[PDB]
């Protein structure tokens, strides 16, 4: 649910279940050190490696929580990728991920070329239109050196 | 006794008159502010306050036979003190108990007639108009008591004194409250039983039904007026939680209670302390050591006690979660010799890129670091030595590319410096760009900041800031 | 007595703390400690160098019967001859001293001081004493007793003395060397090289020069710096008399970098052989890198390190990684390219420049009277 | 506020007229206008002080009124041993 | 003025600023930094 | 009692506000005249006047100067000038009327 | 030998001369008084340290 | 820097004369 703060404040009641054993509690305190070392590959090899059941629900949506912030981090002032490059951000070889990708925002492929719009700023900025603000300042400067004696 | 009790003869009978006559003019100088000009936040107050914490904690921690300490329950037995002629009839007894006293042995304290030397002085005629003459004398046996160290029948005539104490602190607060307000000692008193209602359980078990009577004393409190009353039970309510090993972060987020508004420069201190602490551990980073600084700078004025030797050991490892660390050994202690060697073989591989030098100094001295209190080292450091490369790469290359940063990293993969760069860019290590086209990575272009309205919002910060300095120094000096 | 003392303390110095360097140190100071009737002071040099000799039942008999002889001297003095202040007395009283600091330890030497001391009603005599405090604090790096007689020499002595303290402003400069202050009080009063004549009071002449210019080139880069070590004249002899000295200040003043390490690594080799160079050879070398770099890099806004690959040395990885160190020591505000190979440089235009010194020290006093404040006002 | 000291008079002299019935306000007031730079302030508070309190050994308007008939200003002497044979 | 809370509680003059700088960096610095012209 | 005081505390304090309101607005306007003031001290001392010499001085805000037309004078001094710059017979200011130290 | 107002380039072998600010004089006579009133409150320190 | 230094000290200077002289008739009165 993308509670890392909450994650580490509950991480206080176990003294010395998290390195000895307890696979249970290791996984996740490995999965979260994966995420602060930048090793998106290792989180997804790790993901066909459960001890009890399979998390399904879980991966899922830490499937869900990360491919969005790939994607929020990716619609920036890039302009257009080749198929390659969402093969080398995102993964696997033609899912429908790129149809969902498609459906729901852009990256239309075209002549095996994607296209991303840009998402920066253009404000004109003039900074001498607050000068009410600093007349303002200068003010109760003037205030607040006088009035109370 | 040809040596050791030839040495016996001297140390009663002067420390015996001079710290009893001390005590006597304060508390007539009380009686005095007390019943007459109840200003008394400039009086003798806080410094015989002061005395009774420092001297009389290392001037004696026995209960000092021959009369000494032990005298004062059998002198103080009988007072009534009500009127005129019987508060003269009282100061004919004092003169007559401190000069058989002083001259012959009176009544002598076998460290077991503790019940006979505290209620019938509490008894015997006595009045609520001498409050802190009650008070005083009712605290003042549980420094030697505790620091005996016997726990021989001792808990429960602690645990007795503390609730007679309680019930006599109660009996103020609500009934004739009519300018008395002995609040301003009784905080620190209350605070010093709860202390060793502390240490007490915890020589033994866990402290909870302390906190619940906390709370009712927070209940009863915090309506009336902010007298420095809430600022000390706010922490005693906050130390014991964090000292728990479980939870009880959350209990101190919502805490909306942050008005303490003065602190005798005591509280405030150990206040900034704690709320770093929790700062620091909801990953708030920025504003944990600006005020971690804040309670460090604030009072120096103390020699090798521990807290200032606490504070600065987490300072500096709040400081090297962020990534900046300046020298720490500089002002080298007899007390800092064990702690001085860790954390600067910490500060040496973190700040170098190596990684089995920093394991093996992990593997050494996590015994201490369990000692000294913090666990989340083990998980916030490795986010550092990996970001410590790519920080020193970043200030010092104008333009490196992915494939050398690769190799210079000693990463074994060109395909993830990408992902480590994207990292950096969004949790603020550096501003830069990938030129995702053949491996370009720019930096920074402009180095102008002066004419684009930096410095004047930084001088609105100065002026407004010492402005308030001034008036507030204005208005705390023309008391008369 | 105290003349030849500071070869011995070089000599003591060089054999103990490298152990290599064990050849010729044990060759002469043997010969200087079976001379000089030294029997005190040799036995650490003989606990830390070889096993034991027998010459030392020799020594210690001839010096305890010219002691005693020296006892019976001035004791025969006083209960005849009865004159105080400075007198027959007095200059015996040094004499012994004297014989203390040559062939005894520093404690009888120190106690007959204080005892000499209080015997002084002049001030020369009160200048020679202080002048054999600071002797012998030197000779064993005492950093307490010479904290405290300069400062009683300087207030209480010097205020009658005329061209007296020449050689006290030399062994201030020489405690400088030796502690860390070699950076403008060390360079400013070595300025003054007027005495070359080498006496008790004034060491070997050529290592007073070379001394003086060794460190005349970090107090100042280049105010006129050329005035007072090149147009002067009677250090500029001293060094036309020294090969390796004036190649290298000609070599850093006319910018010949490529001989520059080549006479920086003698130096450095050469500092080595030194008493005093204990915080400098880990810190002489790397400030005259980083102010060989400082105005070469000046001058120079897009400079590349192919020019440094053949005018200023060789290699290249060498200086990106040298260089990389540096901007991240701190230091040398410039940037560094590697795929453009443009050393981009961003040195501030003299408004930055007062602006970051200005929010520095704002911020420092705001904090100072934070600090103050919350101090006061209970 | 005003400059004449007409005025300045009559108002400070108004004092008394408002405050009889309370006369633990009126030494509160005139002790510190009663040693003003003009006279005439001083003045006018002399006065006030006579006729706010009737006939009640005070011995603070007392205290007050004695460096008040102790001024080198003629009148300000004056009503000071007005008010003083009025109290 | 002690504050009821204490759990537990020479070589160089002034050396940390160059080795927090430089620690261990062939403090010879002669053997590569004098040594580059034979490599090139 | 308990009504009873709980009025008075009332009008002690009703009382207390209408004064420390006018005694801040008695020392906002006292400020004026000590303006005049020290514009008047300004104004007195920047004329054409005499130059005469120091000879002796009696005492605070008094001394014994006298002018280069002869005829010792005996005036006051002003506050502003500094007592430590009048040890020998040095140049002073008079005036024209007042003939005191300028 | 600061003869001389300008800057080199290495990588495009181009000489360029720029100016410098003459104005400094307001900003160097502030911060020697940031000196002055460092050391009073210092002064004050040690002074409100020795005595409340 | 003139406002917020040179008329914040004088007015902690002001501070220290009068806490001083406050209390110094205080421990004196009696």
């Amino acid at each position: 649910q993308n509670r890392v703060a909450e994650f580490h404040t509950e991480l206080e009641r176990l003294p010395a279940k998290d390195i000895q054993t307890n696979v249970y509690i290791k996984h996740p305190v490995s999965l979260e050190q994966y995420l602060m070392e930048g090793s998106y590959n290792k989180v997804f090899l790790a993901k066909g490696n459960i001890p009890a059941e399979s998390y399904t629900f879980f991966i899922d949506i830490l499937l869900d929580t990360i491919r969005d912030e790939i994607a929020g981090c990716i619609e920036k002032a890039y302009e257009k990728i080749l198929f390659t490059e969402a093969t080398r951000i995102l993964f696997f070889n033609t899912p429908k991920k790129m149809t969902d990708y498609a459906k729901k925002r852009g990256w239309v492929l075209g002549p095996n070329n994607y296209y991303s719009f840009a998402s920066q700023q253009q404000k004109p900025e003039d900074t001498t239109i607050p000068s009410t603000e600093l007349a303002k300042q200068v003010i109760e400067y003037a205030r607040q050196l006088e009035m109370i004696v | 006794p040809p040596g050791g009790g030839e040495q016996e003869p001297p140390p009663p009978p002067a420390p015996q008159d001079v710290e009893m006559k001390e005590e006597a003019a304060t508390g007539g100088g009380s009686t005095g502010e007390a019943d007459g000009k109840t200003a008394a936040a400039a009086a003798e107050h806080s410094q015989r306050e002061l005395d009774t914490v420092t001297l009389e904690d290392i001037k004696e921690h026995v209960k000092q036979l021959e009369k000494a300490v032990s005298g004062k329950e059998p002198r103080f037995v009988l007072r009534a003190l009500r009127m005129l002629p019987s508060t003269s009839r009282r100061l004919n007894h004092y003169v007559l108990y401190k000069a058989v006293q002083g001259f012959f042995t009176s009544n002598n304290a076998t460290r077991d007639f503790l019940l006979p030397f505290l209620e019938e002085p509490m008894d015997t005629e006595a009045d609520l108009q001498f409050r802190p003459r009650t008070g005083k004398a009712a605290s003042t046996p549980l420094l030697p008591e505790v620091e005996a160290y016997l726990q021989l029948l001792v808990v429960i005539f602690m645990m007795n004194s503390k609730r007679y104490k309680e019930a006599q602190k109660i009996s103020d607060d609500l009934m004739q409250k009519i300018s008395t307000q002995n609040r301003r000692a009784l905080d620190l008193v209350a605070a010093k039983c709860y202390y060793y209602h502390a240490r007490v359980y915890e020589f033994l078990d866990k402290l909870d039904v302390v906190r619940s009577f906390l709370h009712a004393r927070l209940r009863t409190a915090t309506l009336r007026h902010d007298a420095d009353g809430q600022a000390t039970l706010l922490n005693l309510l906050l130390r014991n939680y964090l000292h728990y090993s479980l939870y009880d972060q959350a209990e101190k987020l919502v805490s909306k209670s942050v008005f303490p508004e003065q602190a005798n420069n005591n509280e405030w201190a150990r206040y900034l302390y704690y709320t770093g602490r929790i700062k620091a551990i909801q990953l708030e980073y920025s504003e944990a050591r600006r005020t971690m600084t804040n309670a460090l700078r604030k009072a120096p004025q103390h020699t090798a006690v521990g807290f200032k030797q606490t504070v600065h050991k987490l300072l500096i490892v709040v400081e090297l979660l962020l990534g900046e660390i300046p020298d720490r050994l500089q002002f080298r202690q007899p007390s800092l010799k064990r702690s001085l060697m860790p954390y600067f073989l910490l500060t040496q591989a973190v700040r170098t890129g190596n990684l089995a030098k920093f394991n093996q100094v992990l593997d050494q001295f996590g015994e201490k670091f369990q000692a000294d209190g913090t666990y989340t080292l083990i998980i916030r450091l490795r986010h550092n030595v990996i970001k410590t490369g790519v920080r020193m790469i970043s200030l010092s290359y104008s333009r490196i590319s992915l494939a050398d940063i690769a190799q210079k990293l000693q990463l074994d993969s060109p395909e993830d410096a990408e992902f480590i760069v994207a990292k950096a860019i969004r949790d603020g290590v550096i501003e830069a760009s990938i030129n995702h086209e053949k491996g370009y990575v720019q930096s920074k272009e402009m180095i102008d900041i002066y004419s684009t309205r930096e410095p004047q919002l930084a001088f609105h910060q100065r002026i407004s800031f010492c402005l308030d300095i001034h008036n507030m120094s204005v208005k705390a000096m023309r008391f008369p | 007595p105290k003349n030849p003392d500071l070869r011995i303390a070089q000599l003591r110095f060089l054999l103990s703390l490298p152990e290599h360097r064990g050849d010729a140190a044990v060759r002469d100071e043997l010969m200087a400690a079976v001379r000089d009737n030294n029997m005190a002071p040799y036995y650490e040099a003989l606990c830390k160098s070889l096993d034991w000799q027998i010459d030392v039942d020799l020594l210690n008999k001839m010096k305890k019967a010219n002691e005693d002889e020296l006892k019976r001297l001035d004791e025969e003095l006083e209960d005849a001859e009865k004159n105080l202040g400075e007198s027959e007395i007095r200059d015996a009283m040094m004499a012994k001293a004297e014989y203390l600091c040559r062939i005894g330890d520093k404690e009888g030497a120190l106690t007959a001081f204080r005892k000499t001391y209080d015997k002084t009603v002049a001030l020369g005599h009160r200048l020679d004493i202080v002048f054999y405090l600071l002797r012998i604090g030197l000779f064993y790096m005492d950093n307490d007793l010479i904290t405290r007689n300069t400062e009683k020499a300087k207030s209480l002595i010097e205020e009658g003395g005329d061209w007296d303290r020449r050689n006290r402003l030399k062994v201030y400069q020489g405690l400088y060397c030796v502690a860390i202050r070699d950076f403008k009080q060390a360079a400013e009063l070595f300025l003054d090289t007027v005495s070359t004549f080498t006496s008790y009071e004034l060491m070997d002449y050529k290592t007073f020069v070379t001394y003086t210019v060794y460190v005349s080139m970090i107090a100042l880069e280049r105010p006129d710096l050329r005035e007072k070590v090149i147009k002067g004249a009677e250090i500029l002899e001293v060094l036309h008399s020294l090969p390796a000295v004036r190649q290298y200040l000609f070599s850093l003043y006319e910018c010949r970098y490529s001989v520059f390490f080549q006479s920086l690594a003698v130096v450095e080799q050469e500092m080595k052989k030194d008493w005093l160079f204990a915080p400098h050879y880990r810190y002489y070398v790397r400030e005259m890198r980083i102010h060989a770099y400082s105005q070469l890099l000046e001058s120079y806004r897009s400079l590349t390190l192919g020019y440094m690959a053949e005018a200023f040395g060789v290699g290249v990885e060498f200086i990106d990684q040298e260089l990389s160190r540096f901007i991240a020591a701190g230091r040398l505000h410039c940037k560094i390219d590697k795929v453009n190979e443009i050393v981009e440089t961003n040195r501030p235009d003299s408004k930055n420049w007062q602006y970051q010194e200005t929010i520095k020290k704002g911020d420092l006093l705001l904090n100072r009277v934070q600090k103050l404040s919350r101090v006061i006002n209970m | 506020s005003d400059v004449n000291d007409d005025v300045r008079r009559a108002a400070v002299e108004s004092l008394g007229f408002i405050l009889f019935r309370t006369p633990e306000q009126c030494p509160s007031v005139v002790s510190l206008l009663s040693e003003s730079y003009n006279p005439h302030v001083r003045y006018g508070a002399a006065m006030a002080l006579g006729i706010c309190c009737a006939g009640t050994g005070n011995k603070e308007a007392i205290n007050l009124l004695e460096p008040m008939t102790n001024d080198p200003v003629n009148y300000v002497r004056q009503g000071a041993l007005i008010a003083s044979a009025l109290i | 003025m002690s504050e009821k809370k204490q759990p537990v509680d020479e070589d160089n003059w002034d050396d940390d600023n160059v080795e927090d700088d430089f620690s261990n960096q062939l403090r010879a610095e002669l053997e590569k930094h004098g040594y580059k012209m034979e490599t090139s | 009692d308990l009504y009873s005081r709980y009025k008075k505390l009332q009008q002690e304090l009703e009382f207390l506000e209408v004064q420390e309101e006018y005694i801040k607005d008695e020392q906002k306007n006292l400020k004026k005249e000590f303006l005049h003031a020290q514009e008047e001290v300004k104004r007195i001392q920047s004329i054409p006047l005499v130059i005469g010499q120091f000879l002796e001085a009696v005492d605070q805000n008094t001394a014994i100067v006298g002018s280069t037309t002869g005829s010792n004078y005996y005036v006051r001094i002003l506050s502003t000038i500094d007592r430590e710059l009048l040890k020998p017979n040095a140049s002073v200011a008079l005036h024209k009327h007042s003939n005191a130290l300028v | 030998d600061k003869k001389f107002h300008g800057i080199l380039d290495q990588g495009e072998g181009v000489l360029i001369i720029f100016d410098e600010p003459p104005v400094d004089k307001t900003y160097e006579a502030a911060l020697e008084t940031i000196q002055n009133m460092s050391k009073v409150v210092d002064s004050l320190y040690n002074k409100a340290k020795k005595l409340t | 820097y003139l406002a917020s230094l040179i008329r914040s000290v004088v007015a902690l200077h002001n501070l220290i004369n009068n806490k001083i002289a406050n209390r110094d008739a205080e421990k004196k009165e009696g």
